[PDB]
């Protein structure tokens, strides 16, 4: 009747230290869960911000396309009309062709340096 | 809340020792966004455990969505880099095509004119540039 | 022992507290720790992405400006054609174009030389 | 060889209206930009209106802004000029042209 009380009172001297262990680790785990939600929330808002910046780039890129399309539509008729067309006229042609070539060279050099850097930042 | 915190994290609550309760206040990891709340019994201990699982369940679900929006971003990024490569190329093309038209116009509209001074100053500036790269 | 069945009021409870203690003993943190890892991982992907986003956002503004400068230059050509022979001597814009063009050339190979050295130093 | 012939000119009272034409030949008109140019006998050349190959990229001199309208039919190789609310100062020879040539002209007098 009474010796039993010595069992349950020794179980409680076996379940108390469990409780404290558990409560300690709960206070630890729930700290993790709070860090998570905080870091999740921060992540999410940057994720939306970057979405925005991306869409801005998409818009600028559409704009550029429109600009370039405008530029070609403006340029082909000039090219055609100018197509249906002397010491000075021959010398002047050398002078301005020299410019055409130089521009052709410097653009190649540009294009080549870019492709090198493309192979670089890989 | 403002003062009201101070007005209810004291004295202790539901039979908590005034000494252990005071130890939680100082051992508080983020008193800016949290208060000590007594949890008595293995039941509140499990209740808290199950809340953790529910929220971690929600946490993981966001990360899967967000993960989704990264792949989209990454692919959006690669497309963007590609269009940049084209449009630089087109621009380089168009730019040179314009220089060709302006040139044809110059020769034409100056037909039968003396070579002219400022025109011979280009020649030099152009010849020195061709030489500077050879 | 008359109403002392309050030992049954101390038997059923001990188990309740024992069978929950076992439930606590069963739970782990592994999932909560994936969440922790996954966050650090996605931060890393987002960061490289947003870095490259700024890199070629610069590429895009430079491109937009230049396309716009070149659109102006084509409008010069259109102005030249429109102008009749009697007013061509007042068409000074083509001259400004070419004068601007050669100083742009001079500025270009200076950059390209500079870019070359940087690229050599980047290799050593 | 750019060949241009204009017409539709005449003598009108202040406030009057007129519509000029320029027939183009010897060149693929649809690809070229065109101008209307004028000269009063004492003064110098003044462009009054421009237009691009496709009838876009139009411009006007402030003098005639709101009063003149420029247009073209590429199919009939024809350049037009509506002139409304005409003034004595609009009195001149009206040429149609680009950098490659111009026509004989067509006289426009607005009496005073």
């Amino acid at each position: 009747l009474e010796n039993l009380i010595n069992k349950w009172s020794l179980e409680l001297e076996d379940q108390e230290k469990h409780f404290l262990q558990q409560a300690t680790q709960v206070n630890a785990w729930d700290r993790t869960l709070m860090q998570n939600g905080e870091r999740i929330t921060t992540l999410h808002r940057e994720m939306e911000k970057v979405k925005l910046d991306q869409k801005r780039l998409d818009q600028e890129l559409d704009f550029i396309l429109s600009q370039q399309k405008e530029l070609e539509d403006l340029l082909t008729p000039l090219e055609e009309s100018v197509k249906e067309q002397q010491h000075a006229d021959e010398e002047r042609e050398k002078t301005y062709k020299l410019a055409e070539n130089i521009d052709a060279q410097l653009k190649r050099m540009a294009q080549d340096l870019k492709e090198v850097i493309e192979h670089l930042n890989t | 809340s403002p003062v009201q915190i101070k007005q209810l994290i004291q004295n202790p609550l539901s039979g908590v020792d005034p000494i252990i309760w005071e130890q939680a206040k100082v051992d508080n990891p983020d008193p800016e966004r949290l208060i000590p709340v007594p949890m008595i019994g293995f039941k509140e201990l499990l209740r808290r455990l199950e809340v953790q699982d529910q929220m971690t369940k929600q946490h993981q679900s966001r990360l899967d969505i967000i993960s989704e929006d990264i792949g989209e971003l990454q692919k959006n990024q690669t497309t963007t880099m590609a269009k940049i490569g084209q449009y630089k190329r087109k621009l380089m093309e168009l730019s040179h095509r314009v220089l060709q038209v302006l040139i044809k116009q110059e020769i034409q509209r100056k037909s039968g004119f003396a070579i002219q001074a400022e025109e011979e100053q280009l020649r030099v500036q152009l010849d020195t540039i061709q030489s500077e790269l050879n | 022992q008359l109403l002392c069945q309050d030992v049954e009021n101390f038997q059923k409870f001990v188990k309740e507290q024992k069978q929950v203690q076992e439930e606590i003993s069963r739970m782990s943190s592994k999932a909560m720790l994936k969440v922790q890892e996954d966050i650090k991982a996605l931060k890393q992907l987002l960061s490289v992405a947003s870095s490259g986003l700024q890199r070629n956002a610069l590429a895009i503004d430079k491109l937009k400006i230049e396309t716009a400068e070149e659109l102006k230059n084509a409008e010069i050509a259109l102005r030249t054609q429109k102008t009749p022979p009697g007013l061509q001597h007042e068409n000074t814009a083509p001259a400004d174009y070419f004068h601007t063009l050669v100083q742009q050339f001079e500025v270009q190979l200076q950059q390209y030389r500079q870019q070359i050295e940087e690229l050599e130093n980047h290799l050593a | 060889q750019v060949q241009l012939q204009e017409s539709g000119g005449g003598l009108v009272q202040p406030g009057g209206s007129l519509r000029l034409s320029c027939a183009a030949s010897g060149f693929t008109f649809s690809n070229y930009a065109m101008s209307w140019v004028r000269q009063a006998p004492g003064k110098g050349l003044e462009v009054v209106s421009d237009i691009g190959s496709g009838g876009d990229r139009i411009t006007y001199a402030d003098s005639v802004k709101g009063r003149f309208t420029i247009s073209r039919d590429n199919a009939k190789n024809t350049l037009y000029l509506q002139m409304n609310s005409l003034k004595p100062e609009d009195t001149a020879v009206y040429y149609c042209a680009n950098q490659y040539g111009r026509g004989p002209g067509t006289q426009v007098t607005v009496s005073s």
